């Protein structure tokens, strides 16, 4: 149950990376913001992988 | 090697399963179209050392005999199918469901999975696909010379070409509904496949006999509630620690039994 | 082990000290008076337990 | 009842063989040979129950029943 | 070979049984509709030797003569049938009991079992079943295009279909009450069956002469009090210590007799 | 207990086993008198305080009464003849074997 | 026993686990490697479906562990050891009595 | 010497084997694609003495006669071939399996081994090798100045070159599946060789015939669950201690025999 | 009652065989042979209860009841 | 006390969600504000359930 939480921590870090990159480019001509999409990694149901 | 040790070795495993469910729910707090899990437990064997109700004398029965029990086992983790809060991404390609239906998507091997994630993209050939690159049914194609994509509340996908005042219909998006939504088998990547406990896939149009409504520019977020998961972590941690204390007490009893 | 079946029954007889006499080869045999009353061959006693 | 345990000790399944004599007429009697078929210790004083003796054409030509004589 | 050793062995076995019961109670903390168990012990026989009350002398009697006791033995484990604290899981199919009733299910064998856990699902055919797939009496059939399932306080299950302002009743959930609730035989899987010491199953409406009220969206958690379990674990460990010390002391005495 | 010769012995060793044809017998196989026959479909066997032997059958919320394990009481128990195989037989100084329902 | 293959939304039945029920369980012969063979004391092995005719249920993912109670065995070792030490002393006493007798 | 000594010696050896398996599982927590091991034990021989079922009397049988058993021995070691949790290493050269397939590599002897570890490197020649330098049959050679390597869900390996808008295909990563995955013979270095009990090597692409899907940038961690190992360590220690006590009891018995 | 345990020791289930003589008239008597059928030790002094003797056509041609004579 | 407190936590969360919904719909024509009603869940009369 450690890898499952580590994966969520990594996903939150990626989200915050995207948010910081968007903020840093607040005034940058021709910049289009980014958005991170997440999907679960269920193996065979009844158990999660992160 | 002793009964209480096995019982407390089942308690540990059940609480570890509960922690696994909680951690998996908290890790996917941001994935769109997510349904959180709930683990259910049930009692194990019950040794009938004294069967309840045995006829001790010829007229007196024994009430509630010596029924020493075994530990616990989890039946399953069930998906709590509720409507997640909708958000406004304002991307003509994001669609959200308002009812209890599913999108149908064709897997590369020829079979069909079902997803509630509405973040759709367009491939190089112009077909609507899931963000994982899986082509969504019914294969709605989008011309190269497209100016705006309009997906209505009934699932009709329309494309307005250049300099033309009337939209062009390029397909019709349909929703699949099941008798039991919980019984679907999750295969990851926000995809569920049909299982015999989920009945059969009933295809329906969005607004009729029970398919949900589609809103364009909206994304369905997860239904995971952070505070409840925090409280559940506290209770599961305490239960795990107490069961470990039971393990330790059994260990001490065995040690000072052997030492005499 | 299901094949286990009876084959034969050992002959077990009942005789006191006053009835038997040790022959020259160490095997006891019925004395004359005792043989005359109990017959030549001693009938198996169903009460004997080995 | 179909579901039950019968553990017999006085019954043996046997095969009966006989010779159909020339010009045999119904009502006459013939000798039969009785041979045990499975894990039976002896047939010392048994009695053969009603047994239909079939031919090669699987038709009943004789009916067998009597007391078995075992050498001893 | 010596009496004190048998007595101390019986004491050790009783304490191990108590620890097994404690471990079973602690292993089922997260189980819904679970009742904690408590074991009760009795002493075993009593050697007569000198009959008390006998004539000690022509005019006097022996007051409280010489009785030598054997060890101890567990009589029975009684459940504590008390309302476990409720919990809101916000699910239209989870049902909790406020009073003293039970749900009835049918085993595959055709017999009827009774469960208090209300975590219900729907199968592929639309019938309300438990987590183990057992069909809950009285067999409420949920139709294909259901929008919401409402279970009231008195056990009526209603389904609201699309475009109809009135809800369609599809069953009636009743509760079974027993004269002796602790006398049921627990088979595990959160299931209890009727024995001759548990009287007869009396069907009743949930709100009538003593069946409990059904709450939708609530689950009845276990009634296990954990601090009591920790204190009882301390007690059991110390008692096992003392009994093992009695065994060791008897071992030391027989050694001197061997040396003689 | 019924001896193979046909006479009755008496034992206090209560460790019993069910033989192929049900029937409760001692450790040596001698049938325990008078007989208690346990069926095959029994899920639990209970010998009560009074000696009523009841079994649980599947689907039957009630137990099936099988037999009574009555005991035998003598007047001078010390006069019994110990024949070996954990069995006592009645002797001149321990006569009158009185069968009784235990507790009575 | 159901097996799920890729593509099929319905599991395919493969086989049936039949439980063999005996009427006298303890009469089986332990042949070694966690196996029992039927004997004359445990005749008539009855094939049955699990859950019917008194047969047990099947739980997948769990294995039945040994039912050996540990404290009972340790107390029994204590009893056995001291008992072997009291019988050895009886042997020694008989030996000394014989030595004294045959010495004269 | 004495039967009990041999039996307890066998018990000690079995518990030492269990501890060896436990230590092997614990030492491989950080190993990628490692499967935990379990030991299976069986009864040793059984001295027959009295035949159970023999004819004690003309109409009675001998129920459950005197069978005296020997010690215990381990039957076999079985792996738990299940999906381990994935870890993101953010490396284009690391591949993880989502199903039940194996990578086929070539040993320097020319024979083929099978590994589930996905930590791959590129040698000086450009061939995709494992961490130990074995060439992962087949081929996947890599061009000189690659900018990025893309391995799809179905094993298609592509390279993006400079000034070319279309990726070029340089191989096809395939998976081998076996009838019995537990029958593969472990040789170390995370390598399994074929045996006669592991069926035959079925070569297939990722997504068809059951073979798993490949994820780029992820590694499959070991499936070892620590809490089970800790409880099993407690079990092993206490069982070893009991068996040592039995050996000591036999020693004291024999010593008392020697003194007389 | 249907659910009960009867453990008898003085009763044996037997098969009775006889010969229907030529020109047999109702009221006449014939000899019968009585053979035990399952795990019975002896038939020393038993009495055969009313037994209908069927033919091949499964019709009752005789009624059997008497005292058995066993050699000894 | 970990099930009686969780109930109060959830009730306060529901009240705060209702308040936030009222605030968010400050400018929404035809909107009606919402309020939450809470009731105790006593059992015996000596055992409160939240």
């Amino acid at each position: 149950s450690f890898s499952q939480a580590v994966s969520g921590l990594n996903a939150a870090a990626t989200n915050l990376d995207v948010i910081g990159n968007n903020i840093a480019n607040s005034a940058t001509y021709g910049f289009k913001s980014g958005t991170a999409s997440f999907a679960d990694m269920f193996a065979g149901s009844k158990v999660g992988l992160g | 090697m002793i009964s209480s040790l096995w019982i407390a070795k089942t308690g540990l495993d059940a609480q570890q399963t509960n922690m696994d469910v909680i951690a998996n729910n908290l890790a996917n707090v941001s994935t769109n179209g997510f349904k959180r899990q709930r683990a259910v437990f049930e009692d194990l064997l019950y040794q009938t050392i004294r069967q309840p109700g045995a006829q001790s004398s010829e007229q007196t029965t024994l009430p509630s005999g010596l029924q020493i029990g075994t530990g616990v086992r989890p039946v399953a983790t069930e998906r709590l199918h509720s409507q997640g809060n909708l958000s406004q991404t304002n991307n003509s390609k994001d669609v959200a469901i308002k009812g209890q239906g599913f999108f149908q998507v064709m897997l590369p091997d020829g079979t069909s999975a079902y997803t509630r994630d509405g973040s759709f993209q367009v491939d190089q050939n112009g077909q609507l696909v899931t963000a994982g690159g899986f082509q969504v049914q019914p294969a709605i194609t989008i011309p190269a010379n497209a100016l705006s994509i309009t997906i209505g509340r009934d699932g009709v996908v329309s494309v307005t070409q250049q300099g033309q005042a009337a939209p062009v219909q390029v397909g019709q998006l349909n929703l699949t509904t099941f008798m039991n939504d919980t019984g679907l088998e999750s295969i990851g990547e926000n995809l569920y496949i049909e299982t015999q406990s989920s009945g059969a896939p009933n295809e329906s149009t969005p607004g009729l006999n029970g398919a949900g409504l589609l809103y364009q520019g909206y994304v369905e977020t997860s239904n995971v509630n952070v505070a409840e998961e925090l409280v559940n972590m506290i209770q599961v941690q305490r239960a795990y620690e107490i069961n470990s204390k039971a393990v330790s007490t059994t260990d001490q009893m065995l040690q000072k039994l052997t030492q005499l | 082990p299901n094949t286990v079946a009876p084959v034969g029954r050992l002959k077990l007889v009942k005789a006191e000290g006053n009835e038997v006499q040790r022959s020259d080869d160490g095997l006891f045999r019925l004395t004359a008076e005792a043989q005359a009353e109990r017959g030549a061959v001693l009938a198996a006693d169903p009460s004997i337990r080995i | 009842p179909t579901g039950t345990n019968m553990q017999l000790k006085n019954v043996a399944a046997v095969m009966v063989t006989a010779s159909y004599p020339p010009f045999a007429r119904q009502g006459q009697t013939i000798d039969v040979v009785v041979s045990s078929m499975g894990n039976a210790k002896s047939l010392r004083g048994g009695t053969l129950l009603m047994t239909p003796l079939k031919g090669v054409d699987s038709q009943v030509y004789a009916l067998a029943q009597g007391n078995i004589l075992v050498g001893g």
